[PDB]
């Protein structure tokens, strides 16, 4: 199938975005400013944005035998847009201490930004691998950009290897679907299967091997491992992005295929992501008890909101708002993971040499930082699922969708794992006002970046409406 | 107060000092012990390598190599050895290393006649030949209270042009053999071999013609000289022309070869720099307009 | 076919013969006869360099069997790939990454 | 009339070989070679999984495939060459500085 | 045609397990190489010819050449490798051998359970992948590049010598 | 075992042999040749007198280098050492395994062709890897290390300098490059291309002007076929020339192999020209020069025959 002008005006984040990459990277070889560099990636990115608003005026259909467009796209391309603009925006007070050079981290965010809105787009195996290498690559250079410290480069090394591994384990499961089916569309993973025999030992083993790859890329047990040690190892802005761009888009594709495959409704692959997820909640909750570092304990809340995301995810087959319930968890967890990270990252700014400690001290933050404490306070609650908090609301939604569905050993390990993490979470923010013994525009608007994330937390978990007509809004292809 | 005063021309491991009266200045007896405890030095030196001995310091920061050019170079140069400090290609420090053509020709001029030394006079600068001949017997004839008449002048001003040109050939075609081109060294060692065939005329020999003497010259001129050097005058300017416009107008020669160990007239005046480099630095003093000999000042 | 089965046998007998008189003149030069620094990064960048606009070329030598078939349509796909392609290589040039002398 | 089931047979222990040299191997070169192995394999699957079917599209994968190979061995090799620099040895065990 | 398909994957499996069980990193990386090269023939056999010649011209051609690029760099001899034999003791293979093991079962009655006709082995020219890649796929050879490029940038930011 | 399919078959092998043998023979002779021509060019006469007008020098040099002591150093690894001979030989052999000769006259009609000859080049840089590793000698490994940067700077466009006779072709095979070659020769439209892959030929031979020691290590007859395999590899970029640029065997009025034998020779020629003519650029220039230039070049030139071919298909 061809590309018209109506398949071009579709691809309008993604045209924009790379053009923001040629741009860039044509400005750094003109002259290395980073001020003007940084100002034209987040053009690009907010450029992006707001083409997304003509994008949905050009209407839901498929641009590529690759890539489909509609709401879902639109809702994945907004929350990855919007978290590598936040990425920026912390990465430039903590790049104003850098000695190295620091314009290469902005396009390494644009193209992992590319990759995000690739994988919200995607509606191919082809897609899928290609956003995933695109969100992972720029992560390798992120996480190691700081390569004369040892935790980053040790980090880095970590990340790369393993994430080398799941790219071919997922390689490999996706050529044995390739093998089973004889087509690489999304709707037509079990198409030539009828009658009962849904359960063919070629495709569910490729579909397993994906499952490793993909949970590799979610941080679900048993393939969680590095999510601490890659979190804290990296800069803050990189553990930002990690945290949210990456997995909200790996989830969204992950969505969008078991949604259009058939072989999505098997039992075998239920049974298996259900055994996944209980032991992602339990272990991710378990793991943050005695943590007195905040980058691995957000690591395991990570893993623990995960698989929150896949007991949603499992009732997709089932339910009716299920997809509705992980658009709703993804942005409320967007915006807690952005003012959780971004409080991480002011606290880190600026980058104070590679031979000294980027230790947090989170302990009386309030007397020095009010407004600061604060929102980490704030984006804590969020985090637990206390209510008037959006945290909350995607919390709810999923035990509304595990209620339907009848998966009460998964409601039962949210409601354990919940009890865990009120513990750790609630341990943090009252950390935070206990007694222990900048002056750039920049900082100030990282600042408000956080305070404006947990402003919409705050008013989204009183009135959480508004979001909700959003997602509901945001209606993919049947 | 010498920063490091080493042996230069003699090994390290030699004993007394040539140069001294009571030194024999004959060979000794060859032992191939010494030969070879000598390549057992040979062998560990690069391995038992101390930049202190050399007067190099900070020698391995470990950012630095050292790097041996020699013994032997592929050139017409000689054979000798650089010692390089090395961060990369970068040469930071280098001491060379000579004395391996030392001939003690000054303690052989202490143990020759002063007419049976101006072979040994030929062999100093061996491109140069009756050029080396020159102050020698301009010397002893200071000594000996001689003036030459006005056609010995004359006779050792041509053989000295003679072989200066030669010299000046053979310098230009090495030039640009190292710079990567070899095809014009072949024509200008034949341009040599027509100054050669006009030597061999006049002296009887090619490259060492020990033809001055204490007061004048061996021979009187071959009838016939002014045959062959009017042939070889019509034959250069061509040939010369040639040379330039293939090699030394060529533009890759050019960035080889321009702005590489640049120096001025104070680095050229501190260093006892003479000849085409310190005239190169502005500095107008050559010997034969400063201070005229063999009649210089009648050309 | 008569002709790609000797084709082939051709082809064998080419590689075979090639490989074997390689391996008996090294055999026959055995035979015969009586007896008696630190490299820097800049190499691996231009293997790199090499590696990765090789795989742009193998995408390229992919383009150029089929461009009449790909139409305009494929020659404006080539074209960004190869604008693409020569911003990284100008981004490369003028950083100093492929100057070897600092 | 080369059975698809044996080349994904052929595939399948490559990859396992790959994997198991990536896992016994505490040198991070041997690491980045059994790597590169597996996804050579995942290739060769997808190759004869194309091949299988008579279509361009597991040439196509393979063409991605090896794109992802090069790309993450030059990044492999980039971090080696730097933990080669700054540590002066590839113990991929001894790199082991945040834990818990 | 079934013969050297045969030939190549065995080359190509004792290549690899030369591979994985050698010290010596230039003996390693050249058995890789002939895995490389078998496995190229494996697809010359089953007709992908662009797959076995981007396999030699770029897999064996340039990725390997990188590996012995970097490994010449380093003048690696086996300083705490050769001297150790640690992946030779049974006590840390054993395992890890043992699980590979058990999951190249699992697979290989994954793959033994599909449909099965064979293949054809007709040669797919380079021709009709251009066609593919240039046609329903241009997206991905777009991407592909900006991926190429980004792992371009990142080696140039982490292997710089300063 | 009277069958026309067999005698065709065995014509057909001994026709790829005969090939070979005069492939191998001619890459000897082009070394004596080198000589001669270096003798010509540099107003003198060369090897004249081992034979009739020298031409059994050759014999006496292979005599030699056969019945000189075959030395591997103590400290060597023997495989790798071995090797490097082996791949600088066989790998620009088989390059040349593709070129067509003559109609009917061909070792193997591939689809891929000169890929096939990319291939083999990828593989060649191996041999100039593996002698400067397999030397156990710092000097050499440098010198490796430097050719082999070379070697990688020009391969990165020498497939793409040939892509414009491919796109212009429209297939890979060279049958159908010299077909398409019937009314105007490839070198009045794909010049650009002609001068890019005249000096990636040049530079991955590891020839004047692009050259440099790991050759210092080796004697006897693995330094003999290093400088056969050097030959061969001449002999086989200039026939690939040929067939890609100037038509191959095509001709007005000789028969098609006197015209590929003529413009083989005077592409060999015009290599021993190359070496007697140009000086030696450093290193930072030519590797500039590899990159900076001739590779935009490269695409440029691709850009506008994919125009200008699909500006002519209406
Ligand atoms: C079958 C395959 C083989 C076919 C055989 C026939 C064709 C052979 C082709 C040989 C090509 C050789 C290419 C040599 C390139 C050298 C580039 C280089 O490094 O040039 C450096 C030099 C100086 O550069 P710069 O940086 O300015 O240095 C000044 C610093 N003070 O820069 C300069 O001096 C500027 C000029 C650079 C070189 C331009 C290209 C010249 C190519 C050689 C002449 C060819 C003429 C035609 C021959 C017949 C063709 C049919
Ligand atoms: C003999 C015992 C072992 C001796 C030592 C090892 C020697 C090398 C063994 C492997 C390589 C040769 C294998 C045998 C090939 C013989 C030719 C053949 O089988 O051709 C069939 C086919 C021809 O093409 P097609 O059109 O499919 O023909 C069908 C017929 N109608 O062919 C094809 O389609 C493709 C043919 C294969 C691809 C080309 C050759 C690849 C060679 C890879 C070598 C790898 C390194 C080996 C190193 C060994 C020593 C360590
Ligand atoms: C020291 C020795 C090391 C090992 C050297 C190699 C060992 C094996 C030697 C014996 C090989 C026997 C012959 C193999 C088959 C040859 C014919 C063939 O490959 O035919 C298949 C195919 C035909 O193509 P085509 O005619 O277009 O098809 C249309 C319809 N069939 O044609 C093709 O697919 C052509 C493409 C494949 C050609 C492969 C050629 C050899 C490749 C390996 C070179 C190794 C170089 C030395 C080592 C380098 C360093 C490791
Ligand atoms: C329930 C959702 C969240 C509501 C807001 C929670 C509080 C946010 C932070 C507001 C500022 C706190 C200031 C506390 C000062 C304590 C001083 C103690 C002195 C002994
Ligand atoms: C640690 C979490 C434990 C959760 C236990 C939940 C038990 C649910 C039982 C459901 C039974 C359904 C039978 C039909
Ligand atoms: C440098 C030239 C290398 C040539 C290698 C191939 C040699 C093959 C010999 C073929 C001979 C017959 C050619 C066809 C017949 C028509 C021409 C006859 C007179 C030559």
């Amino acid at each position: 199938m061809t590309i018209t002008p109506q398949n071009l005006i579709a691809l309008l984040p993604l045209l924009i975005v790379g053009l923001t990459v040629v741009v860039v990277m044509l400005s750094i070889a003109w002259r290395r400013n980073h001020f003007l560099n940084a100002t034209l990636s987040v053009i690009g990115l907010n450029a992006a944005l707001v083409s997304l608003w003509f994008v949905g005026q050009a209407g839901a259909m498929d641009v590529t035998p690759l890539m489909r467009v509609d709401g879902f796209a639109m809702l994945y391309t907004g929350l990855v847009l919007l978290a590598s603009l936040a990425t920026c925006t912390f990465a430039y007070p903590w790049l104003e201490g850098y000695n190295d050079n620091k314009d290469e981290f902005y396009l390494l965010v644009l193209i992992a930004a590319l990759g995000g809105i690739l994988l919200a787009n995607a509606n191919h195996l082809a897609s899928l691998f290609l956003g995933i290498e695109l969100i992972s690559l720029p992560l390798f250079g992120l996480v190691g950009y700081a390569f004369r410290q040892k935790r980053s480069l040790e980090a880095s090394i970590k990340y790369t290897i393993l994430s080398a591994a799941a790219s071919s384990f997922l390689l490999f499961g996706m050529a044995l679907v390739y093998a089973q089916s004889g087509d690489l569309s999304f709707v037509a993973l079990g198409k030539n299967l009828g009658d009962g025999m849904l359960n063919e030992p070629l495709l569910l083993a490729g579909f397993g091997l994906m499952i490793v790859g993909l949970g590799f890329k979610l941080s679900l047990v048993p393939f969680h491992l590095w999510t601490p040690d890659v979190y804290q190892g990296a800069p803050a802005p990189v553990s930002t992005f990690l945290a949210t761009a990456s997995k909200i888009a790996i989830f969204g594709v992950v969505m969008r295929l078991f949604l259009y495959a058939p072989v999505g409704d098997s039992e075998a692959i239920r049974v298996v992501l259900a055994i996944i997820a209980f032991a992602s909640i339990i272990f991710g909750n378990l793991m943050a008890l005695s943590q007195t570092n905040i980058k691995r304990l957000l690591g395991y809340s990570s893993i623990s909101h995960l698989g929150y995301l896949l007991v949603a995810l499992i009732a997709l087959q089932t339910g009716e708002m299920s997809m509705e319930a992980v658009g709703v968890y993804l942005a409320g967890y967007l915006f807690s993971s952005l003012g959780a990270f971004g409080v991480v990252s002011l606290m880190s700014s600026p980058y104070r040499g590679p031979d000294a400690d980027s230790l947090f001290s989170y302990r009386g933050l309030f007397w020095h930082r009010p407004i600061l404490a604060a929102v980490m306070t704030v984006m804590m609650l969020s985090l637990a699922g206390i209510p008037m908090t959006l945290g909350f609301i995607g919390k709810f939604y999923v035990l509304a969708v595990g209620v339907q569905a009848h998966l009460w050993w998964l409601v039962g390990a949210v409601v354990v794992g919940s009890a865990i993490g009120l513990y750790y979470y609630l341990r943090v923010a009252v950390s935070l006002y206990l007694h222990a013994p900048p002056s750039n525009w920049q900082y100030s608007a990282g600042g408000i970046v956080v305070l404006i994330s947990a402003l919409l937390v705050l008013v989204l978990g009183v009135w959480p409406q508004p979001l909700i007509s959003i997602v509901r809004l945001a209606m993919p292809l049947m | 107060g010498h920063p490091n005063l080493r042996r230069i021309m003699m090994p390290q491991t030699w004993k007394g000092h040539p140069l001294r009266k009571d030194y024999p200045a004959r060979a000794t007896e060859f032992s191939p012990f010494e030969l070879t405890k000598a390549k057992q030095d040979l062998e560990m030196e690069a391995l038992t390598f101390k930049p202190e001995e050399w007067g190099m310091k900070r020698g391995t920061n470990e950012d630095f190599m050292f790097l041996n050019l020699g013994p032997n170079h592929p050139s017409a140069h000689g054979a000798f050895r650089i010692v390089l400090q090395l961060d990369g290609e970068e040469i930071v420090d280098c001491v060379p290393d000579i004395g391996y053509h030392h001939r003690g020709a000054e303690k052989m001029g202490e143990r020759q006649s002063w007419h049976s030394y101006i072979p040994y006079t030929d062999r100093i600068e061996y491109l140069g030949g009756c050029v080396n001949e020159m102050p020698y017997v301009l010397a002893v004839e200071k000594l000996a209270g001689i003036t030459v008449p006005d056609r010995v002048n004359v006779i050792r001003v041509m053989l000295s042009e003679l072989f200066r040109i030669n010299s000046h050939l053979l310098y230009i075609s090495t030039f640009i053999q190292d710079v990567g081109a070899m095809t014009p060294v072949f024509f200008a060692f034949t341009d040599r071999q027509k100054i050669y065939d006009l030597v061999e005329a006049i002296t009887g020999f090619r490259m060492h013609p020990a033809w001055f003497r204490i007061g004048g010259v061996a021979h009187d001129l071959p009838r016939g000289w002014d045959r062959l050097l009017r042939e070889f005058l019509d034959w250069m300017p061509k040939r010369l022309a040639s040379y330039e416009k293939a090699a030394l107008q060529n533009t890759i020669l050019k960035g080889r070869s321009q702005g590489v160990a640049a120096y001025g007239a104070k680095e050229a005046l501190e260093w006892g720099t003479t000849g085409a480099g310190l005239r190169a630095t502005g500095i107008d003093f050559d010997v034969r307009k400063a201070r005229p000999y063999s009649g210089y000042e009648n050309f | 076919s008569t002709e790609v089965i000797a084709h082939h046998w051709a082809f064998a007998i080419f590689l075979i013969v090639a490989i074997g008189l390689c391996c008996l003149m090294l055999v026959g030069g055995w035979f015969l006869g009586g007896r008696a620094l630190r490299l820097s990064a800049k190499f691996y960048l231009v293997a790199m360099f090499f590696v990765i606009f090789d795989v742009e070329a193998l995408y390229l030598f992919a383009w150029s069997t089929s461009i009449r078939e790909s139409g305009w349509v494929g020659f404006v796909e080539a074209a960004i790939f190869i604008f693409v392609l020569l911003a990284g290589l100008v981004y490369l040039v003028r950083i100093g990454a492929l100057d070897w002398t600092p | 009339m080369i059975p698809l089931q044996h080349g994904l047979i052929l595939a399948a222990i490559l990859f396992v070989l790959g994997l198991t040299g990536l896992v016994i191997r505490r040198n991070l070169l041997f690491m980045l070679i059994g790597l590169e192995i597996m996804i050579n394999a995942s290739a060769l699957a997808f190759v004869v999984a194309g091949s299988y079917w008579g279509q361009t599209d597991g040439q196509v994968m393979y063409i991605l495939a090896i794109s992802l190979a090069a790309a993450e061995a030059s990044i492999g090799l980039a971090l080696l060459l730097q933990l080669h620099r700054r540590r002066q040895n590839l113990n991929i065990d001894s790199v082991s500085e945040m834990r818990g | 045609m079934e013969f050297a398909f045969y030939i190549c994957g065995l080359i190509a499996i004792l290549a690899t397990l030369r591979v994985i069980t050698h010290t010596n990193p230039v003996h390693a990386l050249l058995y890789l190489i002939i895995s490389l090269l078998a496995i190229s023939g494996v697809f010359f056999s089953l007709g992908a010819y662009f797959a076995g010649a981007l396999e030699i011209i770029v897999y064996a051609g340039a990725i390997m050449v990188l590996f012995v690029f970097v490994v010449m760099m380093l003048n690696l001899g086996g300083s705490e490798i050769e001297q150790e034999r640690q992946w030779l003791k049974p006590q840390v293979w054993i395992g890890p051998a043992i699980l590979s093991a058990i999951m190249l079962v699992v697979i290989v009655y994954a793959i033994l359970g599909v449909n099965d006709q064979g293949i054809d082995g007709t040669p797919i020219s380079a021709k009709a992948v251009g066609i593919t890649l240039f046609g329903p796929y241009v997206l991905a050879v777009e991407l592909a590049s900006m991926l190429l490029l980004a792992g371009l940038v990142v080696a140039f930011h982490v292997g710089r010598e300063e | 075992w009277i069958s026309p399919e067999l005698i065709e078959i065995l014509l057909t092998i001994l026709k790829a042999v005969v090939i070979l043998l005069v492939v191998v023979t001619c890459g000897a002779f082009m070394s004596f040749g080198e000589r001669r021509l270096l003798g010509l060019f540099q107003n003198r006469y060369g090897p004249n007198r081992v034979g009739w007008g020298g031409s059994l020098q050759l014999v006496a040099d292979m005599i030699k280098m056969f019945f000189k002591e075959d030395w591997i150093p103590k400290f060597s690894d023997r495989v790798i050492f071995t090797l490097a001979p082996m791949i600088a030989f066989t790998s620009l052999l088989l390059a040349f395994a593709i070129v067509p000769v003559s109609p009917g006259w061909v070792v193997a009609d591939l689809n891929i062709g000169i890929l096939f000859f990319l291939m083999m080049a990828g593989l060649a840089v191996y041999a100039v890897l593996f002698a400067g590793w397999s030397s156990n000698n710092k000097y050499s490994l440098l010198g490796a290390m430097r050719a082999s940067a070379q070697t990688l700077s020009y391969e990165v466009f020498l497939g793409l300098s040939l892509m414009g006779v491919v796109a212009q072709a429209g297939s890979f095979n060279m049958t159908d490059i010299v077909n398409s070659q019937a009314h105007v020769w490839n070198v009045i439209p794909q010049f650009f291309g002609f001068i890019t892959f005249a000096i990636a030929g040049v530079a991955v031979c590891h020839r004047h002007p692009f050259d440099q020691g790991y050759h210092i290590e080796y004697s006897g007859m693995k330094f003999g076929l290093f400088f056969v395999g050097e030959y061969i590899g001449i002999v086989t970029i200039s026939a690939l020339m040929v067939t890609l640029f100037f038509g191959g065997w095509q001709g007005p009025l000789l028969p098609p192999f006197i015209w590929f034998a003529l413009k083989t020779a005077f592409f060999m020629m015009m290599f021993i020209l190359i070496r007697a003519s140009l000086p030696r650029p450093r290193y930072d220039q030519v590797m500039s020069f590899g990159w900076k230039i001739c590779l935009p070049l490269t695409l440029i030139n691709l850009l506008v025959t994919a125009a200008v071919i699909l500006w002519q298909a209406q």
